[PDB]
């Protein structure tokens, strides 16, 4: 946590920016799949 | 069938035996939601007595209602209270059952005979749901609810 | 209808007529006359109806819709009677193709009613069973042959009881 | 009675049968996917617990349930429902989390603002890790974190079955604090704590998925049941049908004839 | 026979599965396709009243779908096609239509001419 | 002699595989974990995963992040967030992203954003590393 609790970020956030950045990166066919596998697809809907 | 259709009119007491129930092997096999007494009407008979019945009559009836739903659907998207009633009903159902005292030849069993109190109480107790962790079918072929309670018990 | 059905039948006629030395009765019972014409043509075609022998594998009785109910009803016994000839008398292994016995049933049934005679319930012949019976009992292996009946059956109303 | 009424039934019951079966393959697809895709996850989520049963957890005090999102979910939802209202108070505080909007659909029906948020898209297209990370994230900022939870999901066993499983939360750094836990370390309760983080997602994902795996196959199961059931029922009607059907005719012929046994 | 046999058949296939057109909106492609094709074929089954026809037209239009060309165009727009295309071939490939009519079958040529026609025309219609 | 569980959500790359070492861009510093390794959780940097499999292999990856979980015993569980073979990572993007990154940073006002941006930079950069 240099900023993963010290400028916010969690390991979750930090990491998630990483993966996200990996998704940001990566080649596109894979990036399609991004949003699938491990691409956050939470629907934050209380019920 | 018009013949019976008529008959009810003549009847101080209409006693409808439920073949349906009977088929469940059950004895008392009655269709009591068809069997009546006009003097089944509160006051007359001690309305408590009756009322204790009214809760039951209801419970079973609602439970009856469910049966189409259940028939397919079984259970798991319905509602809990009903789930309770279901079970309770299921006991109640059983609790009406009483083997044959005479027809131990038929029953094997000794049948039973129940005076009022155990009856009124019996079902009423079920209304209190005092048994809801006691084996449901155990109310089967019993007379006194006590003995039925016992019948649940030997099991657990 | 002619799933190679018709054909199948023809093949059966073929197999038996041969194989047991049998022969057949075809009752185009209420035959739809055009379709019986047609029917003809297949048989002809097939050569199972031989024009080269009216000692084809099959004797044809056609008793079309345009005939009276009675006529449609009765062609069945007529044929039945024949098969007893071929059976006993020709010694043969007759096949009785009843096509459709249902169309018969109807043909009879109309009669029962129409005679004002109470046919059994839903119009079913009073005697439906005896009608059938009386016909049916005339089918067997006697000793001089057997008439095995091949009964086209249109399950009335797809109802069976 | 009348063949009509009977048809109101029949008609629809047939329709159902088909439909139920429709729901079945669909469920099965969902399911199909759900197994397959479970694999890296399997490892992964199993991974999450690796040092969390070897890392031993004095839970220092985010109870969450994982279930379906749908009607025709069997007792996927109900099982966790049971087992999560039973809980909620101890880990202290009644706060409950539903991933699965069928979780909170039974435990919606008996708690609501003891949830913080609740999630759908769990079903109606199947979850992802990301999502697990997202929820992982939110769990933290909600200070229910540090009152400990259990994470309850339907741990799949086979299509038919899952065993609603439960774990206790390990996303607390107060588990990452002290305890015998500490003695298994040669590393500080920071990068540990930032695993409490990381693992929350892993597991949450896993569980999330586990649930849904359980669910999808159960969803078929529901769909089996019904469409058979429907069939049987149809059959019975179908007799009664004909009978009355015929009956009529008889009666009718009767009425005519008996009407012909009467003045005109 | 050449288009229709298949069509009937195709409709059967479409149809069991038209059952779960509704849902069974989520399955495999083949079948999703079958619905699509099917639907296409359906459009053809929407036909006017106040409307008689020559065989060649009938097959023409069928040809389009059964040759899957309609499976590009969207169902409503089939309809748009149907008139338009028909009127189109009627205009231009009236030559051809005379031929098909005449030939009573579909000639390979006619087919070819068609094939191309439809596809272009279609290309234009679905342009 | 380590059962290397190398997995990502998406993949298990090695699963309790007899890897001799994994050289680890654990947030830590370069460390080449062989075999059993002390119960410690060390969280992973974006880096490469080099999987010195007990056999000369080093399997290549770039890893986004994640955690290494070093379970006392023979087992290592690299739970790498997005740890991808460099194959499927995109060099063109790494720079481009890095420029872009540099653009972003400036707007990555607020350290939490920055954290992400610097991360991104770091990422893109880290992509520039091997790509």
């Amino acid at each position: 946590v240099a900023y993963w609790r010290q400028a916010g970020l969690s390991y979750i956030r930090y990491s998630q920016i990483c993966a996200k950045a990996v998704r940001d990166a990566l080649k596109t066919e894979f990036k399609a799949n991004a949003m699938k596998t491990s691409g956050s697809t939470i629907k934050i809907v209380k019920v | 069938d018009p013949a019976p259709a008529t008959t009810f009119a003549h009847l101080d007491a209409t006693t409808v035996l439920s073949r349906a129930i009977a088929e469940l092997g059950i004895y008392p096999a009655v269709d009591p939601l068809d069997s009546t007494s006009r003097i089944m009407d509160p006051n007359i008979v001690g309305s408590e007595h009756y009322d204790v019945a009214r809760g039951v009559q209801k419970i079973l009836q609602d439970y009856k209602s469910l049966q189409d739903i259940i028939a397919i659907l079984g259970m798991d998207e319905l509602s809990e209270e009903d789930k309770l009633t279901v079970s309770r009903a299921r006991k109640i159902q059983r609790f009406l059952s009483q083997p044959f005292q005479v027809a131990e030849v038929f029953t094997g069993h000794l049948g039973k005979l129940v005076p009022l109190k155990e009856t009124i109480k019996g079902f009423q107790q079920i209304l209190a749901g005092e048994y809801d962790h006691l084996p449901e079918q155990a109310f089967y072929m019993v007379g006194p609810i006590e003995e039925a309670v016992a019948k649940a018990d030997k099991l657990a | 209808a002619g799933v190679g059905k018709t054909v199948l039948i023809m093949e059966l006629i073929n197999n038996v007529a041969k194989a047991h030395g049998g022969y057949s009765v075809f009752a185009g019972v209420g035959e739809r006359t055009r379709e019986g014409n047609d029917l003809y043509h297949e048989m002809i075609e097939s050569g199972v109806i031989n024009l080269k022998d009216a000692t084809s594998k099959v004797a044809l009785v056609y008793g079309q819709m345009n005939e009276p109910p009675g006529a449609r009803a009765r062609v069945a016994l007529t044929g039945l009677t024949v098969a007893e000839y071929f059976r006993d008398q020709e010694g043969q292994d007759v096949l009785l193709f009843i096509d459709n016995i249902f169309r018969f049933t109807q043909a009879g049934s109309e009669v029962s009613a129409l005679l004002g005679r109470i046919p059994s319930a839903v119009g079913y012949q009073p005697t439906l069973a005896t009608d059938m019976g009386t016909m049916q009992e005339r089918i067997t292996t006697t000793k001089k042959g057997s008439i095995t009946s091949v009964q086209a059956i249109y399950v009335p109303a797809d109802d069976l009881t | 009675a009348t063949l009509k009424d009977i048809t109101r039934r029949l008609k629809s019951i047939k329709n159902i049968q088909k439909i139920t079966k429709s729901m079945k393959m669909v469920a099965a697809a969902k399911y199909a996917r759900a197994e397959r895709e479970l694999k890296p996850a399997r490892v992964y989520g199993v991974g999450s617990l690796a040092l969390y049963e070897k890392a031993d957890i004095k839970t220092p005090e985010l109870i969450i349930g994982v279930s379906s999102d749908r009607g025709l979910c069997g007792a996927i939802h109900s099982s966790v429902a049971k087992q999560m209202k039973s809980e909620a108070a101890n880990l202290k505080e009644v706060k409950i989390i539903g991933v699965g909007d069928k979780i909170r659909s039974i435990l919606h029906r008996t708690h609501s603002d003891q949830f913080l948020v609740t999630f759908k898209e769990v079903g109606r297209r199947p979850p992802t890790f990301g999502d697990a990370s997202v929820i992982a994230l939110e769990l933290l900022n909600s200070g229910y974190e540090f009152d400990e939870g259990s994470i309850i999901f339907n741990r799949f066993r086979s299509v038919i079955s899952y065993k609603t499983e439960e774990k206790p939360i390990f996303s607390l750094d107060t588990i990452s604090s002290a305890e015998s836990m500490s003695i298994y370390d040669d590393i500080d309760a920071d990068v540990l704590r930032n695993y409490q983080e990381y693992s929350l997602a892993n597991i949450i994902y896993y569980s999330l998925k586990e649930s849904t795996t359980s669910e999808q196959s159960a969803r078929m199961t529901a769909m089996d049941n019904a469409s058979k059931n429907a069939s049987e029922m149809i059959d019975k009607l179908t007799l009664t049908f004909n009978r009355t059907r015929q009956a009529v005719i008889t009666k009718e012929l009767i009425e005519i004839i008996s009407g012909a046994a009467a003045l005109d | 026979k050449q288009v229709a046999g298949t069509m009937k058949l195709e409709l059967a296939q479409y149809r069991e599965v038209a059952a779960f057109a509704q849902f069974g909106s989520d399955l495999d492609a083949a079948t999703q396709q079958l619905l699509s094709r099917g639907v296409r074929l359906t459009e053809l089954l929407k036909q006017g009243q106040y409307s008689p026809m020559a065989i060649e037209e009938q097959v023409a239009v069928i040809y389009a779908g059964v040759r899957g060309y309609l499976d590009k165009l969207e169902p409503s727009k089939i309809t748009k096609f149907e008139n338009a295309f028909l009127s189109h071939v009627i205009s231009q490939h009236q030559a051809l239509l005379g031929k098909i009519r005449t030939d009573g079958k579909i000639s390979e040529e006619s087919d070819a001419k068609l094939k191309e026609i439809v596809t272009n025309f279609l290309a234009g219609f679905e342009a | 002699q380590m059962s290397f569980t190398f997995a990502s959500p998406t993949q298990v790359f090695f699963n309790s595989a007899n890897v001799r070492q994994v050289d680890v861009p654990t947030q830590t510093g370069a460390f080449g974990i062989l075999a059993a390794h002390v119960p410690t959780l060390q969280v992973l940097r974006p880096g490469l995963v080099v999987v010195h499999a007990e056999d000369g292999t080093t399997s290549k990856y770039f890893v986004s992040s994640g955690s290494v979980t070093v379970n006392a015993d023979s087992s290592v569980q690299l739970l790498a967030e997005e740890a991808v073979t460099l194959d499927m990572l995109d060099l063109g993007a790494a720079k481009a992203n890095l420029e872009k990154a540099q653009s972003e940073l400036l707007g990555a006002a607020d350290e939490a954003t920055r954290a992400e941006i610097q991360i991104r930079i770091e990422a893109n950069e880290a992509l520039v590393k091997a790509l």
